[PDB]
């Protein structure tokens, strides 16, 4: 069939043409036809390539190709297999151990994992952190697929975390941990809890997802961390402040942390650029309002500031937000604002403001029926 | 985190799809095939939660560049994601036609794994991406030197 195609071309090609062949390869299996009688010639003409690009459309084939035989066990070319990403495992090209590594994530028969395990542990310990940081997702995963292969593979990682140094494998070092190993991912965020907010951004961003889940296990911390969830209020990141503020309504229903929390949502509904971001920050706070009616009306003054985004949804979505906020006590001061916004939209951009100019009116009279 | 990243079509099939994180391909193609209907109406011009999961979402010219996420997933970090990765596409292909984006399928999978591994995300340049990609390795060009010398 057109097998035999593709056994000639392996045979023939070189480097250049069969990473062609391999593309081929590739795309027809993932839409529905295995080749079988093409793992042995797959071996033989692919994987002894010193081409890397070739090399990564190897290692996807791995990926998808039959592990198991007719009866459930391994076939057997996977021994050969094995020398070959043993020796990916120890190349002189970080790129190569990295993209091994990433591989070994996805690998699931522990037949195949276990002639690995040393050169994995091995690359722990390399001196770039590009394959660092893809070891120890690569220990944690092989922990979570196969304990027995490496039954100490939280000591391991905690090892790692203790001694690293580059802000990416922190942060992977402690979701590999934490992911394994529960108590031990807490004893390291001990070690480190004064200085978590001064930590980068996405090792803070695990740390609060972490102390989530512990406050729930554990809640005698659950104070500690609530005023460590206060101070990431003022985190330099955006992502880790909608984090902070997400996780401290999470933990508790107090009014004070409630109404942080909707400030730093409407602070980054101003500040950031992304009017979807706005709507969705927006909505985050219309929630906190609807089940604390009450707590936020302080805020409706700095809701209404959302109004000068351009954007006619940011703008109806603020205005619906604030109008379920107008009480007795400061609806003149809401009607002046629009009002306010009402005589901006004749002098700028008058065109463009003729559908926000009709919302202002609209939610003018709203106020007036409303008393 | 984030499961997935698919090119799609507005019609729900898949162009191509990478698995990052606790979730099958096949899985995936069944996701996309049902996002379509959440995302045509105006709910939002982002995001749609259906199922389990979060799609994180961008018009790519006549496609749709679709990232899979856990529900607690942290949405602005995964719009940045989703740029991220669409500014990826767009500069590996001449073109955003489905033809196109086909001819670079396993290069932009390639990429996609340089910036999500097991769904977290690193904080990647277009031009730290671009250096990832190539694979020059200093030691590795000293080996073979240290090789022939021997």
């Amino acid at each position: 069939p057109t097998l035999q195609e593709l056994k000639t071309q392996l045979e023939k090609g070189n480097d250049e043409t069969k990473i062609e062949t391999m593309k081929r390869i590739l795309t027809i299996m993932l839409n529905g036809d295995p080749l079988h009688g093409l793992l042995m010639h797959i071996i033989r003409f692919v994987m002894p390539s010193k081409s890397k690009p070739l090399k990564k459309l190897l290692y996807f084939y791995y990926e998808i190709c039959p592990k198991l035989d007719s009866q459930g066990k391994l076939k057997q070319e996977f021994i050969l297999v094995c020398n070959g990403i043993r020796n990916d495992l120890q190349h002189p090209n970080e790129y190569i151990r990295g993209n091994t590594l990433r591989f070994l994530c996805k690998l699931r028969e522990p037949e195949l994992l276990e002639p690995l395990l040393s050169s994995v542990r091995a690359c722990l310990e390399h001196r770039h952190a590009y394959v660092r940081k893809n070891a120890v997702f690569a220990v944690a995963s092989i922990y979570q697929h196969a304990p027995s292969l490496i039954p100490d593979a939280a000591d391991l990682i905690a090892t790692f975390l203790e001694g690293e140094s580059d802000p990416t494998c922190k942060r992977n070092g402690f979701a590999a941990l934490s992911s394994i190993s529960h108590d031990k991912a807490l004893s390291y965020l001990g070690t480190v809890f004064e200085g978590i907010p001064n930590a980068e951004e996405l090792l803070q961003l695990v740390e609060i997802e972490f102390i989530r889940k512990d406050a729930l296990h554990n809640p005698q911390n659950k104070p500690r961390y609530l005023r460590l969830i206060f101070d990431l209020l003022e985190a330099n990141t955006s992502t880790v402040v909608y984090e902070a503020a997400s996780s401290l309504t999470a933990l508790t229903n107090n009014p004070v942390a409630v109404k942080a929390a909707a400030g730093k949502f409407i602070e980054l509904a101003i500040k950031e650029a992304d009017n979807n971001v706005k709507l969705i920050v927006l909505d985050r706070v219309d929630q906190l309002r609807q089940k604390n009616e009450g707590i936020l009306d302080d805020l409706i003054m700095e809701i209404l500031r959302v109004l000068s985004s351009p954007d006619i949804d940011v703008r109806r979505k603020a205005l619906e937000i604030a109008l379920e906020m107008v009480s007795s006590k400061n609806v003149e001061e809401v009607v002046l604002l629009l009002k306010k916004e009402l005589s901006k939209t004749v002098e700028q951009e008058y065109e463009k403001n003729s559908e926000y100019r009709q919302l202002l009116i609209h939610s003018i009279h709203q106020c007036a029926v409303k008393f | 985190v984030v499961l997935a990243a698919s090119i799609c079509t507005r019609g729900g099939k898949a162009v191509l799809a990478r698995a990052f994180h606790d979730i099958k391909r096949s899985r995936v193609e069944a996701l996309l095939a049902s996002f379509p209907k959440a995302a045509n109406s105006g709910t939002q011009h982002t995001t749609v939660e259906q199922d389990n999961v979060r799609f994180v979402y961008q018009p790519l010219d006549e496609l749709y560049m679709v990232l899979i996420t856990n529900k607690q997933s942290n949405i602005l970090q995964d719009i940045d994601t989703l740029h991220l990765f669409a500014q990826v596409v767009t500069n590996t292909c001449r073109t955003l036609e489905e033809r196109e984006i086909l001819r670079n399928a396993y290069e932009l999978i390639s990429a996609f794994d340089e910036i999500i591994n097991l769904g977290y995300r690193e904080n990647l340049t277009i031009n730290q991406i671009k250096t990832f990609l190539e694979m020059e390795s200093h030691e590795e060009r000293i080996q073979e030197i240290i090789a022939r010398n021997k």
